[PDB]
C-alpha cells in the first residue's frame, strides 16, 4: 500500500 | 537478506505540451508488482504481477485514489521547485521520491526511508530517526520548514513502522511461492579473443533471484577486481537476473583462473573455472 | 550533469539458432529519463515491448525493451539509444558472447 502522506514541496 | 517495500515516483514537466507526467512503480524485493502513470486515459494504479491480482476493488480504487492526488501534487511541485532554483520555463526538469520499509527478522521495521531529488541530485530526505529532516541546499530548505510547519515526518513515521510493514508482510504471503523462493544461478565460463596480451575468461551467472550477488575472479588465492569488467545486473525478462564478469588471461594460463559465486540460493560459493 | 546510458543487449536464455529466445537492451544509470530505446533487425525498427521507468538509489533511471524472436546465422540485431548525452545514436550489436 502505497503512502496517503503527500505533501506539497 | 531482509524482504522490503518500496516505491519510487517521477515526475518530469514538458513545457512543449504545457504539462507534466507522473509515473510510480512499486516492488517487493526485486520484482515489480504495481504501476500508475498520469499520462494512460483515466489513470489507475495497475497490477503488474500475478499474486497482487486477488486484491479487491477496494484496493485498486484506494490505490488509484492516492496516486491521483500524488500526481497532481508533484505537478504543482514542479512549478514551485523552477521558482527556488530560478528556472525558465524552456526546459524540462525531474522531480523523484523513493520511499519504503525493511522487514526486521522480529516483524518490526528494521530501517524505512523516504527521500527525494531534484535534477538527479538530492534534495531533501526523512533522517533515521523518522523524526527530522535534512536538506540539501538553500531551495530544499523552504520545503523543510514548511514540512516542520505541517508534522509532516510524524505522519511519514506512522506509515513507515505501520501500514508499510503491514502491507508487505501481506504480500509476502499473497506472493510466498515466487517472493520467497531463491533461485539459484546457473554458471558456466567461455573464453573469447581480446588481443595480444591474451584471452578473456567470461564467468556467467544466469537466472537467479533475488538480484544480490558477488561474481569475483581469483589467481591463487588473490583477488582480481584490478582488471575485470563486471557488467550491471540486468533482468532476464522473466523476473530473474543475469551477470557476467570477465578478465583477460595470458594464453595457456586459464586453469590458474577461478570464478566464484556467492549467491543466497547456493549452500556454498560455487568454484568454476575454464574447462 | 546529465548521465549516459549504459547500454547491454543480450538473450533470455543462451542462443541456438532455430530456437525461440527473447531478445533483450537493458539500458541503465541514465539522467534525464527522457529516452528513445529500439530493437533493430537487419536495421529496421522491432516494435519491442519497454518496461514501466524505474530508477536505482543513485536516482539514475533503468529500462529493459524486450521481444520475441528466433536467431539464425543470418539475421543481425541490435539496440540503438537517443539520449540527451549522445550526440550520435548509440548503437550496440548483439553477439551472443555478452
Amino acid at each position: 500500500y502505497s503512502s496517503d502522506v503527500t505533501t506539497l514541496v | 537478506g531482509p524482504h522490503s517495500l518500496s516505491y519510487f515516483y517521477t515526475a518530469v514537466s514538458r513545457p512543449d505540451r504545457g504539462d507534466s507526467r507522473f509515473i510510480a512503480v512499486g516492488y517487493v524485493d526485486d520484482t515489480q508488482f504495481v504501476r500508475f502513470d498520469s499520462d494512460a486515459p483515466n489513470p489507475r494504479m495497475e497490477p503488474r504481477a500475478p499474486w497482487i491480482q486477488q486484491e479487491g476493488q477496494d484496493y485498486w480504487d484506494r490505490e488509484t485514489r492516492k496516486q491521483r492526488d500524488t500526481s497532481q501534487t508533484y505537478r504543482v511541485g514542479l512549478k514551485n521547485l523552477r521558482g527556488y532554483y530560478n528556472q525558465s520555463e524552456a526546459g524540462s526538469h525531474t522531480y523523484q521520491s523513493m520511499y519504503g520499509c525493511y522487514l526486521g527478522p522480529d516483524g518490526l521495521l528494521l530501517r524505512g526511508y523516504r527521500q527525494y531529488a531534484y535534477d538527479g541530485a538530492d534534495y531533501i530526505a526523512l533522517n533515521e530517526d523518522l523524526r527530522s529532516w535534512t536538506a540539501a541546499d538553500t531551495a530544499a530548505q523552504i520545503t523543510k520548514r514548511k514540512w516542520e510547519t505541517a508534522n509532516v515526518a510524524e505522519r511519514r513515521r506512522s506509515y513507515l513502522q505501520g501500514l508499510c510493514v503491514e502491507s508487505l508482510r501481506e504480500y509476502l504471503e499473497m506472493g510466498k511461492d515466487t517472493l520467497q523462493r531463491a533461485e539459484p544461478p546457473k554458471t558456466h565460463v567461455t573464453r573469447h579473443p581480446s588481443s595480444d596480451l591474451g584471452v578473456t575468461l567470461r564467468c556467467w551467472a544466469l537466472g537467479f533471484y533475488p538480484k544480490e550477488i558477488s561474481l569475483t575472479w581469483q589467481r591463487e588465492g588473490q583477488d582480481q577486481s584490478q582488471d575485470m569488467e563486471l557488467v550491471e545486473t540486468r533482468p532476464s525478462g522473466d523476473g530473474t537476473f543475469q551477470k557476467w564478469a570477465a578478465l583477460v588471461v595470458p594464453p595457456g594460463e586459464e586453469q590458474s583462473y577461478t570464478c566464484h559465486v556467492q549467491h543466497e540460493g547456493l549452500q556454498e560459493p560455487l568454484t568454476l573455472r575454464w574447462d | 550533469v546529465a548521465r549516459p546510458p549504459k547500454v547491454q543487449v543480450y538473450s533470455r536464455h543462451p542462443a541456438e539458432n532455430g530456437k525461440p529466445n527473447y531478445l533483450n537492451c537493458y539500458v541503465s544509470g541514465f539522467h534525464p529519463p527522457q529516452i528513445e530505446i529500439d530493437l533493430l533487425k537487419n536495421g529496421e525498427k522491432m516494435n519491442a515491448e519497454q518496461s514501466d521507468l524505474s530508477f536505482s538509489k543513485d536516482w539514475s533511471f533503468y529500462l529493459l525493451v524486450h521481444t520475441e524472436f528466433t536467431p539464425n546465422a543470418v539475421d543481425q540485431y541490435s539496440c540503438r539509444v537517443k539520449h540527451v548525452t549522445l550526440d550520435k545514436p548509440k548503437i550496440v550489436k548483439w553477439d551472443r558472447d555478452h
